[PDB]
């Protein structure tokens, strides 16, 4: 009562005070992890935007952007999946530029191979014409 | 006795309440940290796609480049053949006027 209780209440104060300290430590720890995890994402985003600017997908109205906004903004504390939500804004127009490119590459390779076969045809015709000229040559001079 | 005992009774609740607030904030950052792996992966996939776009644009330019060179070759070879066929015909005529 005057001691048993009071003293038991004191030991609870002592325990709970150390328990609070441990939780204050855990919070600060997790805060710094989140900060490091962020910075790592901002660093990767800076590399993506650097190259995007090089390919002129950025800034807005860049000549290789087709009018899309390829800029991505990461803000402190965003709901679960801050960047996955950009899939419709940035990812589906990007895969569009990719498939338009590979198709245009297949049309170009189709044209190239056609020009290549035309050239081998001409080599065949030029080589046979040179033979005839050399043959008729000898026959004319044989007379 | 009830004066200090109440103070200690309030101190325990003040401590238990403070603990509950720190755990709450800790869990918010805990959940946020758990979502950053997905954010890291997303930026990786975007860097891949941009690099793929870059590489394929280089490939297209090279093909278009050489395709234009082959057009110049066809043009030249078409002249060489024209000349040869003209010479061929002339000698066929020379054979007759022998």
């Amino acid at each position: 009562s005057c001691n048993h209780e009071r003293n038991e209440l004191q030991q609870t104060i002592n325990k709970l005070t150390k328990d609070l300290e441990a939780e204050q430590q855990k919070l600060w720890n997790e805060e710094l992890k989140y900060a490091r995890g962020k910075e790592a994402i901002e660093t990767q985003l800076a590399e993506y935007h650097k190259l995007a600017r090089k390919l002129k997908l950025i800034p807005k109205g860049a000549e290789n952007s087709k009018g899309y906004d390829f800029e991505i903004k990461f803000n402190p504390e965003a709901g679960a999946n801050c960047l996955v939500k950009y899939r419709a804004q940035v990812y589906v127009p990007l895969k569009e530029l990719l498939n338009e490119t590979e198709e245009e590459i297949n049309k170009a390779l189709n044209k190239k191979m056609g020009l290549e076969d035309t050239l081998e045809q001409l080599n065949a015709m030029i080589t046979e014409s040179k033979r005839s000229v050399r043959t008729l040559k000898e026959e004319v001079q044989k007379c | 006795c009830k004066n200090y005992k109440e103070k200690m009774k309030d101190t325990v609740q003040k401590l238990k309440n403070a603990r509950q607030e720190v755990v709450e904030k800790y869990e918010i950052y805990g959940d946020s940290v758990d979502c950053l792996p997905s954010c890291q992966l997303e930026v990786q996939l975007y860097q891949k796609k941009i690099q793929d776009l870059s590489d394929n644009r280089e490939k297209l330019a090279s093909i278009l480049k050489e395709s234009l060179n082959l057009e110049d070759q066809i043009e030249s070879d078409e002249s060489e053949l024209k000349k040869l066929k003209t010479e061929e015909n002339s000698f066929k005529r020379l054979m007759i006027v022998c």
